[PDB]
DNA sequence: TTAAGTGGAGCTGGATGCTCTGT
DNA sequence: TCCAGCTCCACTTAA
RNA sequence: ACAGAG
């Protein structure tokens, strides 16, 4: 949250990730902006590229193609405003190596 | 509107009072150009079949009729002739005067209002793999079975 | 037995590939459908109405009443859809600048493209090129329409095309029938004649039919959309595997989850324009029953098309005065702009813990890599240490002296385990005697962390160090006053940030990169700035 | 060096950004946010997640600093270790049936 | 409750009569006031109808439908020689038909 | 055109296959491509790309030309993919004026796409025998008397052939050889003197090489031309009226082209000679006629000429014109009601048109006709025009004007027509697909009376058949073909809205 | 009977696992995912029988734990059609003969493919068999499991995968017959 | 005589620093 | 409060 | 929404 009074917490500004980048510290920079803010998981298929619940993906009527990604959650926030804009962003994934 | 349901007796009327003397034409078969002569009834003569069997007390006038008939252009029932006024036992137009003969419609019905497909409120939301399928269709199903 | 299945499929994202769902695809992923316009019931319980929005079939927003789809609480579902039909197609206020674009572009008579047969010939293999970027894909249709309304003619069909401009607020005009001092052409002829029906019992037509002209609706553009010949689709440069010209005007409209729309904001911004769209809904279908005039229809028709436009953007510039906004609503782009907007204020910079601010005071007792935190500060403030073969023996005894004494611990944690068994209650002693290797102990901060130091304008990246932590009890944040060139404080009510990596590889990262002794020196000419300052110098 | 690479000098500014760098996001997270979206929504265009900026919001690490080469582990281990024996199914004793 | 919208803007200028609201969904079917046309009968259009079916059964038979290849068989037996499904060849005129295509 | 594209990968599904529609619907879908990047953009062997272009090549249903470096890049057509729905109407139609040779002629010409003079009368011969009986066979030499009377009237016609490689380019070959039309010999048979008979399926050098026929299927449609608008004129006013129409378009067939709005006008006193001679009709008669069916507004025929005597002329675009307003008519009254239909003739010829004039001119009152106003806008058969009094083109200042576009509602109307069609061809797909259960069941109780029918066939498999379970469950197989000749019949008959709609869209394009 | 299949796998070997050599600790991790379980076109998967090429051992950041892409070869029984195999009883029911074959249970011998003098039973769980001279329709497969011997027909798979959100039906069968001569017990050739 | 490619003028839409600390 | 694109309209050359 | 602080 917001302040002292609300027991808020600091904030990493737009400027202070422009000094993180500029030390190279990239594990630091997920450390801090994704880790201890609002890491979170999410069914993506990799089928079709949209988000699923619980493996069971209801576009597809299947439940062979979910996948669990490592997502913040201002994201995940911005991929379902963005389908109630018909801003559909379809993703693609693939292994992790 | 003048009624609904006064109407809608007249559009039965007047469309049997022009088919049947085309009929007498047909029947005549005599000679194709008097019988499309003998098919043309006069503006003014189909008025005094129509006020003679007193369905109703109100006054078909000549004023209202006159609109009455453009009706059955519009199902695609009559035509409509306009000749000079050279001879009539009222001329009711100024130089002119209107005729009326009764027509089959052009063409038997097209195959698509055969076809379930053309009829249907919600054709434009049936697809394939979704909720609403010929697959499973309410449309289809009841009209294959009678 | 029993099937093979792979247990943890984790993958990694390659590339997001933008596009647009068809009004058939929004059916298949929702769940109810939205017919009801009030949000709560007239009794005393607080349900929603069954069939409505604010409907808990479409996600939760709170922790007391869970969700109907799956059967889980806030902290557990992702949400999930509804769709609201329309019975008038409107437009999206987004798409509308390239709904204009494409009617420059292709006929409105046969539906096909305007080009000449030599010159499709060359885009369509300038398309085929690998390496083809987005700059090269947006000069691209700025080049096709400096062809095609160079023509007037179409080659073949052969109808007229006249130029295609925007007249008002989300409405398209086309000059078909423009008028010249030249010999009248047979086309314009015929149809400045045929109006000798509505000249008769209106006056008014006679002056006004100099200005008609082909106005195009969404019942229009819907029709002329869904025959475009797909070999000429691409040549409007849309790519056809992520959407239709058929899906650029809106026929359906999904809503959002509960999970973007909050309960008690009671309702959201984005809650109250889709009661005005459902109301809009019946209020058009209503006049369509009850036989109201044509000049009411295309009235309540067009707050349709504006109750959908600032549904999504909330900031439009042409709109009328008898149909501008009276309050101030956050649309759907409000909360994507601006500094308090999602790529300035929750993605790219994002309220973190684990942190820390006070106020500062000079002490020159520690070195030149460390910092004084508060006794206060790093009670509070942990770190994860990992149980293994070296630390058992001290994360005993920091267990043993509990969160209260000061090398102690918060928090304990098991092996396979997601919670966290707060160390206040129960007994300590038999909880350090129950420590296995791979446990989780959160011990408070203590002498030899790593830990990071901010000053809040941060001009240059040394404004932000990585400094040796070590406890003192009084209430500041303390260092030695070689480190006021690079943070630019100065000890006069003054305060900084902190904070605590909790990740080994942040450690890591911040102790080596970040260290203040590999950073003596501006990285802008290479001069020293940890150096000596007053009174070390007199 | 940055300004002049493109054969023209390009501005610091949204539109000689829009002309060097690519990504959507990168775009859409500086300044006219909503009319990259609904651009790349008409184009169907796919973004790479390569950049910088986009790596941040997708909660993936960089590729610049310290994620530019890969760790492996130098486990005691046999690539391509001795297999065993097939002694039923060879090619010496199954010479097909047919002709 | 009043909204951001003016509703004397769209009408209700009397104060009263605002439209219902839905409870319960429309089912998926409404029903028709009207019914389709029943078919044109007669010798002479039954006769089409039954060559249609006459060319289902008959091009489905022909060269021209190439099936698909088969793949991933087992093993190998001495029951193939029997199910050996026989087809005949068909070669085109290569005079016609460019080179880029032989077999 | 994407209702086009999912019917063509339907028709190349149970005509052709599976792995020949990726390649042909490619073509429809994306447009001219070389063959390597075919199959590319599928994924398919470069074999397949061999087996899948050589049948669509022989069938016609696609095209080449020549490119810069020698390339061959191919283009599929949409609209001779969509007439392989109309094949056994083509094979009706010539057992009208052709006999039971020439009805085999043409359906062997249309499901092989290409064959030789040699070749075609083989196996109307062949398959001939069958219907015949007693030791009488078919010989070679009636079918090709049939052959050459089909290249009189049109209906056959040779492809564009080869060209001589000696004459015209001699030395290195290239890839695509450049095929031609000539003008003179699209119907010049060659001469015959090979005659035999036919084979009856016992079981136990060329002269027209280069030669290939196919089917002229530009004729079959100049030949359903004339009875749509025969049978329009023989509905309003007489069978005699109708046989004066026919006898001027029977001579008009070899004299106009496909795209005519007027034809060669004709002297009546020609027309009398080849009236037929069973009409008890006289010259002056002849002359009642021709006078007035160019009063009526409907104008089928038109005067254009005085000299010879009566000089009469038919029109072509504007008869189409009447069939594609009776068209779009019938639709209305069978969809939205007959009292709907009223209105969408009003302002059909009262052209611009508001509210208040359409309850006064057709008796409708006030909200009874304003429901079926709206319904028609919302289901694009009418349109507005919205002239202004401000150039702020706003709502309560403005005027309103309903008006009927023919042409716009004649593509939509077909549009609809082509998922029509698809829908029928997934339901008869679908309940053959969920049912090959009872038909194979079907099949194996046959097959003991197909296998070993005649030879050591005993008469202790006959009362077997029924033994199975399949007994109550023939009511089900009774209710599918009862399905099928209901879809499959309606399949055809929407054929018959498409081709006057298709017929009034190709005769407005100038294709300029 | 045993057939070999070639997958490719990622495997994490945890860092407490460092000690040992990798080609002993891999070898142990598959046999823990893949051993007793049917992966669904190949059939049931008994054990490794050799790792082909082991690739890298990457360590992605956020892990201590070393991943390595594994090619291996597993022994997997799946019989190809009509093997003649040899095979023990359970037990008996209306639905059929339940054959057991060692590890794995399910196979079918349906009434509709055994021999042909007896198709019903007298309502007795227990199959029959009649033969005029000896044993007269007193003939029975005995629940004690004597050796039989049969010809597998007919195989099938079935998906069996959650379908709806999350939060026992055997994805291998077997269909045999009987009616060959030679096929029976052993007893009785 | 006029078709057309290119100048100049007005309209339009976007943007304007980082945080805590309280009412 | 300051600054790039977009569209309308005269202004010469050329046939 | 306003005032502060650096
Ligand atoms: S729902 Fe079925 S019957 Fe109705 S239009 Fe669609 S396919 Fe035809
Ligand atoms: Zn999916
Ligand atoms: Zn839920
Ligand atoms: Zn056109």
């Amino acid at each position: 949250t917001e302040g002292r009074s609300r027991d808020g917490g600091l904030r990493l500004g737009e400027m202070e990730r422009d000094c993180l980048i500029g030390y190279g510290a990239s594990m630091l920079l997920l450390e801090r902006l994704m880790i201890s803010s609002d890491a979170f998981e999410v069914d993506v298929c990799g089928q079709c590229g949209l988000l699923g619940y619980s493996g069971w993906c209801h576009y597809c009527k299947s439940s062979c193609h979910v996948s669990s990604l490592r997502i913040p959650y201002a994201c995940k926030l911005l991929f379902q405003e963005l389908q109630s804009m018909n801003i559909i962003p379809r993703l693609k994934l693939s292994k992790y190596n | 509107d003048f009624e609904s349901e006064f109407v809608e007796v007249l559009n039965q009327q007047c469309f049997k009072f022009l088919q049947s003397k085309a009929e007498t034409a047909r029947e005549s078969k005599q000679n194709p150009m008097i019988q499309r002569n003998s098919s043309f009834a006069s503006s003014h003569e189909v008025w005094k079949y129509i006020c003679e069997l007193g369905i109703s007390k109100v006054e078909l006038s000549m004023e209202d009729i006159e609109t009455i008939l453009n009706t059955l252009i519009y199902d695609g029932k009559v035509e409509m002739t306009i000749i000079a006024a050279k001879e009539g036992t009222v001329g009711s137009v100024d130089g002119h005067m209107k005729l009326y003969r009764a027509v089959n419609p052009i063409i038997p019905p097209t195959g698509l209002v055969r076809a379930p497909c053309g009829l249907c409120p919600v054709f434009d939301d049936c697809h394939e793999g979704g909720e609403i399928s010929p697959s499973n269709c309410i449309y289809m199903t009841e009209w294959l079975e009678f | 037995k029993e099937q093979f299945r792979e247990t943890d499929v984790a993958k990694k994202i390659s590339h997001i590939c933008f596009g647009m769902k068809s009004p058939e695809e929004m059916r298949q992923q929702a769940h109810i459908q939205v017919v009801s316009k009030n949000l709560y019931s007239q009794d005393n319980q607080h349900a929603p109405l069954l069939y409505g929005v604010l409907d808990h079939r479409m996600g939760t927003s709170e922790k007391d009443r869970p969700c109907e789809t799956c059967g889980k609480n806030l902290a557990d579902c992702l949400g999930h859809y509804g769709y609201i039909d329309l019975e008038l197609p409107c437009f999206h206020v987004g798409y509308f600048r390239a709904v204009i674009g494409i009617l420059q572009m292709i006929c409105k008579t046969c539906c096909h493209i305007m080009l000449s047969q030599e010159e499709k010939k060359q885009f369509l293999d300038y398309l085929k090129r690998p390496g083809l970027t987005y700059l090269q894909k947006r000069g691209l249709k700025k080049k096709i329409s400096d062809k095609c309304r160079k023509k007037n003619i179409c080659h073949h069909c052969g109808a007229f095309n006249g130029t295609v401009k925007k007249c008002g607020l989300l409405k398209i005009i086309h000059e078909k029938y423009k008028t010249n001092k030249k010999v009248v052409d047979p086309i314009v002829s015929n149809f400045l004649q045929s109006f000798e029906t509505a000249i008769e019992h209106n006056k008014e037509v006679e002056p006004l039919l100099g200005r008609a002209q082909e106005n195009l609706n969404p019942l229009v553009v819907l029709n002329l959309f869904k025959r475009i010949p797909a070999e000429d689709v691409p040549l409007l440069l849309m790519n056809p595997e992520a959407g239709k010209p058929s899906d650029l005007i809106l026929t359906r409209l999904l809503v959002p989850p509960l999970c973007i729309r909050p309960s008690v904001v009671n309702e959201d911004d984005l809650t109250m324009k889709l009661t005005e769209i459902i109301f809009l809904n019946d209020v058009i279908k209503k006049h369509r029953i009850s036989g109201a005039k044509t000049q009411m229809i295309m009235e309540d028709w067009d707050f349709l098309q504006l109750q959908c436009a600032l549904y999504i953007n909330s900031e439009l510039s042409g709109i009328p005065l008898n149909m501008a906004p009276k309050k101030w609503t956050r649309g759907f782009v409000q909360r994507l702009k601006g500094k308090q907007g999602r790529f300035r204020g929750n993605l790219s910079g994002k309220r973190v813990d684990f942190s820390g601010r006070t106020v500062i005071s000079p002490d020159p007792n520690l070195r030149i890599d460390e910092v004084a935190v508060p006794v206060h500060v790093a009670k509070i403030l942990t770190f994860p240490e990992k149980v293994n073969k070296a630390n058992i023996n001290f994360l005993r005894k920091l267990v043993q002296n509990g969160p209260e004494v000061h090398p102690g611990a918060n928090f304990i944690q098991q092996r396979h385990t997601q919670m966290k068994r707060f160390l206040k209650y129960g007994n300590r002693e038999k909880m350090a005697q129950e420590l296995k290797y791979g446990d989780i102990v959160e011990r408070h901060l203590i002498d030899g962390d790593v830990v990071l130091f901010n000053r809040q304008p941060s001009l240059h990246k040394l404004s932000i160090m990585a400094h040796l932590a070590r406890v003192k009890p009084h209430r500041t944040f303390r260092f030695n006053e070689c480190v006021c060139t690079p943070y630019n404080a100065d000890f006069d009510g003054d305060e900084m940030n902190l904070h605590l990596p909790q990740t080994e590889e942040a450690k890591a990262e911040a102790l080596v990169l970040m260290g203040t002794k590999a950073n003596l020196v501006t990285p802008r000419n290479g001069e020293p700035l940890i150096a000596a300052i007053q009174d070390f110098l007199t | 060096d940055l300004m002049t690479y493109k054969g023209e000098v390009l501005g610091i500014t949204r539109f000689g950004l829009a002309k060097m760098k690519e990504s959507v996001l990168m775009l859409a997270s500086f300044e006219k946010t909503a009319d990259h979206l609904f651009d790349a929504a008409y184009f169907g265009q796919k973004d790479s997640v390569c950049g910088v900026s986009e790596c941040i919001i997708m909660g993936i690490p960089m590729n610049i600093g310290t994620g530019l080469f890969k760790l492996l582990h130098k486990a005691d281990r046999d690539p391509n270790p001795p297999k065993r024996p097939l002694i039923f199914d060879t090619n010496e004793f199954h010479i097909p049936l047919v002709t | 409750a009043a909204y951001t919208f003016n509703i004397e803007a769209v009408g209700f200028s009397k104060g009263e009569k605002l439209p219902d609201v839905v409870l319960k969904p429309p089912p998926l079917f409404p029903d028709t006031d009207y019914k389709p046309v029943p078919l044109k009968t007669g010798e002479g259009e039954e006769y089409m109808l039954a060559l249609k079916q006459e060319l289902r059964e008959t091009m489905k038979r022909m060269p021209y439908f190439i099936e698909t290849p088969e793949e991933r068989q087992d093993i190998e037996r001495y029951s193939k020689r029997y199910m050996k499904v026989y087809k005949e060849e068909w070669i085109p005129d290569w005079r016609r038909l460019p080179r880029e295509m032989m077999p | 055109t994407q209702a086009e594209i999912k019917l063509c990968s339907l028709l190349l599904q149970e005509h052709f296959g599976e792995i020949v529609e990726k390649i042909g619907v490619h073509l429809i879908r994306t447009g001219s491509q070389p063959l390597r990047v075919i199959a590319h953009d599928t994924g398919t062997s470069l074999d397949q790309v061999k087996k899948a272009l050589c049948v669509l090549v022989q069938h016609n249903l696609v095209s080449y030309q020549v490119h810069k470096r020698g390339v061959v890049e191919y283009e599929a057509q949409c609209s001779r993919v969509l007439r392989m729905l109309r094949y056994p109407r083509y094979i009706y139609t010539t057992k009208t004026l052709y006999s039971d040779t020439g009805e085999l002629i043409v359906e062997e010409l249309l499901l092989n796409g290409k064959l030789t003079m040699s070749a075609v009368v083989k196996k109307v011969a062949d398959r001939l025998t069958e219907t015949m009986e007693d030791g009488k066979t078919m010989d070679y030499a009636e079918v090709s008397n049939t052959f050459v009377r089909l290249a009189d009237t049109h209906f056959v016609q040779r492809c564009p052939s080869v060209p001589t490689t000696e004459n015209s380019d001699p030395g290195p070959p290239p890839p695509a050889p450049t095929l031609v039309i000539n003008e003179k010999d699209m119907y010049l048979v060659p001469k015959l003197s090979l005659i035999g008979k036919g084979k009856r399926r016992r079981s136990s050098p060329i002269p027209d090489d280069g030669i290939y026929w196919q089917a002229n299927l530009d004729r079959f449609h100049q030949h359903f031309r004339d009875q749509a608008i025969v049978s329009a004129v023989a509905n309003r006013m007489d069978q005699t009226s109708s046989e004066i129409v026919r006898t001027m378009l029977r001579m008009s067939e070899i004299t106009t082209s496909s795209s005519a709005p007027f034809t060669q006008p004709l002297s009546s006193n020609e027309i009398f000679r080849s009236l037929p001679v069973g009409y008890n009709i006289s010259k002056q008669v002849l002359d009642q006629y021709l006078t007035l069916l160019a009063d009526d507004p409907l104008e089928f025929v038109g005067k254009s000429g005085d000299s010879g005597g009566g000089m009469y002329v038919i029109n072509l675009h504007k008869a189409l014109a009447s069939l594609a307003t009776a068209t779009l008519e019938s639709v209305v009254q069978e969809r939205f009601g007959s009292r709907c239909a009223r209105i969408f003739r009003l302002v059909l010829q009262k052209k611009h048109i508001e509210q208040k004039q359409v309850e006064d001119f057709a008796m409708i009152p006030a909200k009874e006709a304003k429901d079926m106003l709206y319904k028609m806008l919302s289901e694009n058969f009418m349109s507005l025009q919205e002239i202004p009094k401000t150039p702020d083109h706003a709502p309560s200042r403005t005027f309103y004007l309903y008006t009927v576009n023919i042409l716009s509602a004649a593509r939509m109307l077909l549009h609809r027509c082509y998922k029509s069609i698809a829908n029928l061809i997934e339901r008869r797909q679908f309940e053959t697909k969920e049912n090959k259960r009872l038909l194979e069941k079907s099949q194996r109780v046959e097959a003991i009376i197909a296998s070993m029918q005649a030879t050591g066939a005993e008469e202790a498999q006959l009362q077997e058949i029924e033994e199975m379970i399949t007994a109550p469950e023939r009511q089900q197989l009774e209710t599918l073909k009862r399905n099928v000749n209901k879809l499959d019949a309606s399949e055809i008959q929407v054929d018959e809205t498409i081709f006057l709609l298709e017929s009034y869209i190709e005769c407005t394009m100038k294709r300029q | 009977m045993f057939v070999l299949v070639e997958m490719v796998d990622t495997v994490r070997i945890p860092p407490w696992q460092f000690e040992r050599k990798l080609n002993d600790s891999i070898a142990e991790e598959l046999n823990k995912k893949l051993a007793n379980k049917v992966v669904y076109n190949v059939g049931l998967c008994i054990c490794l029988f050799d790792i082909t090429k082991l690739e890298d051992a990457y360590v992605f950041p956020g892990d201590g734990a070393s991943h390595t892409k594994v090619h291996f070869r597993c022994v997997v029984f799946h019989p190809f059609l009509d093997e003649i195999l040899i095979g023990k009883i359970k037990g008996c029911s209306p639905e059929g003969v339940h054959v057991s074959l060692g590890f794995f249970d399910d196979i079918l011998i349906p009434p509709e493919s055994l021999q042909q003098p007896a198709k019903f039973d007298e309502a007795e769980q227990v199959w029959v068999w009649e033969y005029e001279t000896e044993e007269g329709a007193h003939d029975l497969y005995m629940d004690t499991g004597e050796e039989i011997r049969f010809r597998v027909v007919d195989e099938s798979f079935v998906d069996t995968s959650p379908t709806g959100p999350s939060s026992k039906e055997a994805p291998y069968t077997l269909v045999g017959s009987i009616s060959e001569p030679g096929l029976g017990l052993l007893s009785w050739w």
